[PDB]
């Protein structure tokens, strides 16, 4: 039975996870699904760029930058983002859900990059056409002015 | 400056009037003693109580704006200070509560005197005592609030810079916050032997 | 519907309140007609406040019907 | 005919019921139940007792010059 | 004109009825003006905060309410043959509420401007501003209260 | 809070009791509307906050 | 292209932010190069510890791999995090207290006492059955419709109001109680009980009449002094004394909470040199003032033929002029006051 922690703070225990590397990516996902472990920074003396999982975080940052560009485009053109997945992961229940596979994340990265290039070139072409249209419309207005 | 010109003109007019009265043998006509004796002690007492509360409030408000404006600026990047430096704003608002308290205590002496016992030794003394005690409490609380607010702004900026700094600047506030207390005490000593108007 | 909700709330608060005030006036409550500065006649103020409460009741019923639809 | 002993008796009753609730507080959220109920009782009683004691032997009586003579 | 009730006694009370509104309306205007300047500067970027950065302009108006209360209470104690003590009390009650409200408004303004300007960046600061603003507002309250107490003596046991 | 409440009562709804007839009824309705608006706004939210 | 992206952009974002989040967490771990294991130190509630293990076991059961002990409790002198288990009722007050600061580990939580004391101190400051009832109804609108309001989106001000819906409910209820004790409903008074004051049998219009005490009002302020000239003088005295007593009681409760903290942490030096001295200092002065207030209330001075001592002037002389009592509140008052002053000065 969980103790009531309103009169005083809940009793806390420090716990070491000796997480095998081959399942580490999965273990974290469970530790994040429980939502009960507050991890200590054991590499607090290690510089941000000198940390062990810096490259994966950089890849995910690039993917999130591409997604933030996609959202910016979805807002420039009046296109509504399709919200969802609120109940997909059952957040807060403490129950585990099969995490995305590494191949799935690699596919996400590759698709994000490919869509980045495609959307960049499409936006460039559209912007060129739009500026040409604006110039022609201004010229037409100038011509249409009364004598 | 228009204000300085007005001050100089008032001073010159006062000097000329005083010299005219003095030379013409009527120097005693400018009788501050008669003014004090004949001015109602009620006016002195009520001015003291109003100025006490008002000046204590003015210093509290003046400090609250100095501390409050520097907490808000420093909390944009360090909002953690907002609640920590709020003790500064309590040292600024406490002087006002002192003034209020004094007003309450001094207002107890705002009784109605009889017509014959109006400008007596006790009633004139009570008027002077409650005027000057209110002036002292109000001005001391004004100074203490404005000074504690200036220290609280410095403390808020220091806390935003480094948390450990705050406890060291708060001490200065504790040094300043006492200055109103002293005034409070002195006020209670002034109006201590004063009695209700009778 | 926000206007209807506000009006019906303000109308129930005022039907109840003015009905109570009118009852107190009619019963010549000391807190309402006990002072020389208070209105001389109790039942007449009670009648006027009752009419005001009836107006507020009409407002309440109308706005509640509007909220319903 | 009420005196300070009325306050004492009300205090006795309030303390008895507070102890009773502490003994019989629900197990679930027991700390919240005990603290909330007992503190609410204590402060309600304290405010009532303060209001009652000021009226026990008041040093000033109601004085007004606006009542109608009919009352 | 009696010894205790000169013809000029109503001068002080009428100046107190005026002082209460004039100086609690000076402070409220200062606060409203500065808070509105801050709100107009911020809501250009953050209109969604507008109907929630109005709080300082609501507190400054409450200062004006404190002196409309002391003014209306002091105006109904004003009389042609009211004692000089009553006049001095009514002047003191308006000097207190009016000056305290001026101080409270001047502070509400300066602090609301700062807090609206900073809240457009740090929303958590809104709680800080409202707390620093409730202590600037209480100053005015403390004046009103003193004023109220003054009026509780203005006309009583007075011959 | 007590003094502002009493003052609001005197300014807003106490006057309504002074007038009778259709004028009195309309004054009661409007003055109670104003009294409740100021009570919920000033004396419940503002003073309450 | 944008519509194709939009139908799946949120899922991609949620999935990548979680993967970036798991890789930041692993970044806090010490990767043993010689071995192939990450050392991750985490704070978890002890009661939850078993659950953690179970879930990890489930993961193993899903993976099918055999691994050594993946959970090892550790005993280190590291400041543990402060965790308070709240609910829809205590969450608001816990947030109220946490805004000031986070309680020390296993320190007396200020939310549990604030659940009641924050609403009741507000109610003292509010004291009106009308306004209290309006606020109670406003809070009940949120509480009864709490599910619907939780489901929808809320603005910052509305979100704050809804989160503190139970706060406001308690504030309204206690405001109703206090206004009943103040006999204040929309600035008016109730006449439920027989008043303890009797106005003169007969008087003329405009005649200053004073009432005589025939009893004590059972609950709340007597309605006899409603609209009376001196009503404000009694209300001010009563409410000043009430505020002083309530604040002193609320500070004493907090100081005894400090004592409980000292006892829990086995800081006997704090009890001897921090709690007891400050307790004596605060008692001898302001608890003595509170006791004097109550005693003066409980003493019939007019009947006893003794002047009613001024407690404010008593307290002032207790410091500025020790041993000089204008009016003797109780026998041996001067000696007791001198002893208390000496106790504080020591």
């Amino acid at each position: 039975e969980k103790e009531e922690a309103i009169f005083r703070s809940a009793e806390m225990a420090l716990v070491q996870f000796y997480i095998p590397q081959e399942i580490s990516r999965d273990s974290a996902y469970t530790l994040g699904q429980l939502g009960l472990v507050q991890f200590r920074d054991l590499n607090s003396k290690v510089r941000a760029f000198q940390r062990t999982f810096v490259n994966e975080i950089r890849r995910l940052d690039n993917v999130e930058r591409q997604y933030r560009y996609f959202y910016s485009l979805l807002k420039k053109h009046d296109i509504k983002l399709y919200e969802g997945d609120t109940d997909k992961y059952l957040d807060g229940s403490g129950e585990l859900y099969v995490p995305p596979s590494g191949s799935v994340i690699d596919d996400y990265v590759r698709n994000a990059s490919y869509l980045e290039e495609r959307l960049i070139q499409m936006e460039d072409a559209t912007d060129q056409i739009e500026v040409q249209k604006n110039d022609l419309e201004q010229y037409r207005f100038i011509l249409q002015s009364g004598d | 400056s228009f204000s300085h010109f007005l001050y100089y003109l008032v001073l010159i007019v006062v000097i000329v009037y005083g010299l005219y009265k003095l030379f013409t043998g009527h120097g005693s006509d400018i009788n501050f003693g008669k003014f004090l004796l004949r001015t109602s002690p009620y006016m002195w007492a009520n001015l003291g109580i109003a100025l006490c509360v008002g000046l204590s409030v003015v210093g509290a408000a003046w400090g609250i704006f100095i501390t409050g404006s520097s907490m808000i600026g420093a909390g944009v990047r360090a909002p953690r200070i907002t609640t920590k430096n709020l003790i500064s704003i309590i040292f600024c608002e406490v002087v006002a509560i002192y003034g209020l308290i004094i007003a309450i205590v001094f207002s107890s002496k705002l009784t109605v005197a009889t017509a014959e016992n109006m400008y007596s030794k006790s009633n004139l003394y009570t008027g002077y005592s409650l005027f000057w005690a209110g002036i002292t409490v109000g001005a001391s609380n004004l100074i203490c609030g404005i000074a504690v607010g200036i220290t609280g702004a410095t403390a808020a900026i220091s806390d935003a810079a480094d948390s450990a700094l705050f406890v060291k600047i708060l001490v200065i506030e504790i040094f300043g916050s006492i200055l109103g207390l002293l005034g409070l005490i002195v006020g209670l000593l002034m109006a201590g032997k004063a009695s209700e108007f009778q | 519907t926000g206007k209807a909700w506000c009006c019906t709330v303000l109308s129930a608060f005022g039907v109840v309140i003015l009905s109570v005030i009118a009852h107190l006036f009619n019963t010549n409550h000391e807190s309402f007609v006990g002072s020389i500065n208070d209105p001389e006649d109790g039942p007449a103020v009670a009648h006027t406040v009752y009419l005001a409460a009836l107006v507020y009741l009409v407002f309440f019923v109308f706005c509640g019907f509007q909220v319903y639809l | 005919m009420s005196s300070f002993y009325t306050v004492v008796g009300v205090f006795i009753v309030v303390s008895a019921m507070s102890v009773l609730f502490w003994i019989m507080a629900p197990k679930n959220n027991q700390a919240v139940w005990r603290s909330t109920v007992i503190l609410t009782l204590a402060m309600m009683f304290l405010m009532w007792a303060i209001t009652f004691l000021c009226q026990l032997h008041p040093l000033v009586a109601p004085r007004r010059s606006d009542l109608r003579p009919e009352f | 004109m009696t010894e205790l009730c000169p013809v000029y006694a109503p001068f002080f009370g009428a100046i107190g009825c005026a002082s209460a509104i004039i100086f609690t309306s000076l402070g409220a205007a200062y606060g409203t003006a500065k808070s509105g300047v801050g709100i107009c500067a911020t809501c250009v970027l953050r209109p969604d905060l507008l109907f929630k950065n109005i709080v300082p302009v609501i507190m400054a108006g409450i200062i004006a309410i404190y002196g409309l209360v002391v003014s209306v209470l002091v105006c109904y104690s004003l009389g042609q043959k009211q004692a000089l003590y009553t006049g001095f009390i009514q002047l003191g009650a308006g000097l207190s509420v009016g000056l305290s409200g001026l101080a409270a408004g001047f502070a509400i303004g300066i602090v609301g401007d700062a807090g609206v300007r900073g809240s457009s960046q740090q929303p958590r600061l809104f709680v800080g501003m409202i707390l620093i603003l409730i202590f600037a507002e209480v100053l005015g309250l403390y004046g009103l209260i003193v004023a109220l107490l003054l009026n509780s003596r203005a006309t009583q046991d007075v011959v | 809070h007590a003094q502002l409440s009493s003052v609001l009562w005197t300014m807003t709804i106490q006057i309504a009791f002074g007038f009778r007839g259709f004028v009195g009824v309309f004054m009661t309705v409007a003055l109670f509307a104003m009294w409740f608006a100021l009570t919920c706004a000033v004396l419940v939210l503002m003073e309450g906050t | 292209e944008l519509y194709a992206i939009a139908k799946e952009l949120d899922s991609w974002f949620q999935d990548v932010t979680r993967e970036k989040a798991i890789f930041e967490i692993l970044n806090k771990s010490n990767y043993d190069t010689n071995r192939k294991i990450l050392i991750a130190e985490g704070w978890i509630p002890r009661d939850e510890l078993a659950t953690l293990q179970a879930r990890l076991g489930e993961m193993i059961a899903r993976l099918g791999i055999d691994v050594p002990s993946i959970i090892q409790v550790l005993d280190t002198n590291h400041t543990p995090p402060t965790f308070h288990r709240t609910n829809k009722f205590t969450a608001g007050f816990q947030s109220i207290c946490d805004c000031y600061g986070i309680a020390q580990y296993r320190e007396i939580n200020a939310g549990l006492p604030t659940i009641v004391t924050f609403p009741f101190m507000f109610a003292i400051m509010f004291g009106d059955m009308g306004h209290g009832f309006l606020m109670t109804l406003a809070a009940l609108s949120l509480v009864l419709n709490e599910k619907k309001i939780n489901k929808m989106k809320r603005g910052e001000i509305f979100d704050m109001a809804f989160t503190g819906r139970y706060i406001i409910l308690l504030m309204g209820v206690f405001s109703m109680y206090t206004g009943f004790l103040y006999n204040d409903i929309f600035s008016k008074t109730m006449t439920i009980f027989k008043s303890g004051w009797k106005w003169p049998d007969h008087w003329k219009k405009g005649e200053s009449i004073t009432a005589t005490s025939v009893g004590t009002y059972p609950i709340g302020l007597d309605w006899a002094w409603h609209g009376t000239e001196n009503a404000l003088l009694f209300s001010n005295s009563y409410k000043m004394k009430l505020s002083i007593l309530m604040g002193f009681i609320h500070m004493t409760y907090s100081y005894f909470f400090s004592l409980a903290n000292h006892l829990y942490f086995n800081s006997m030096i704090d009890i001897i040199g921090n709690f007891i001295p400050g307790l004596l200092f605060m008692q001898g002065i302001f608890g003595y003032l509170s006791v004097c207030i109550v005693y003066k209330w409980a003493v019939d001075w007019v009947k006893d033929g003794k002047p009613a001592p001024g407690l404010l002037n008593m307290l002032i002389n207790m410091f500025l002029s020790p041993g000089t009592i204008d009016d003797e509140l109780y026998p041996h008052q001067a000696k007791v006051q001198v002893f208390l002053l000496l106790m504080a000065l020591v």
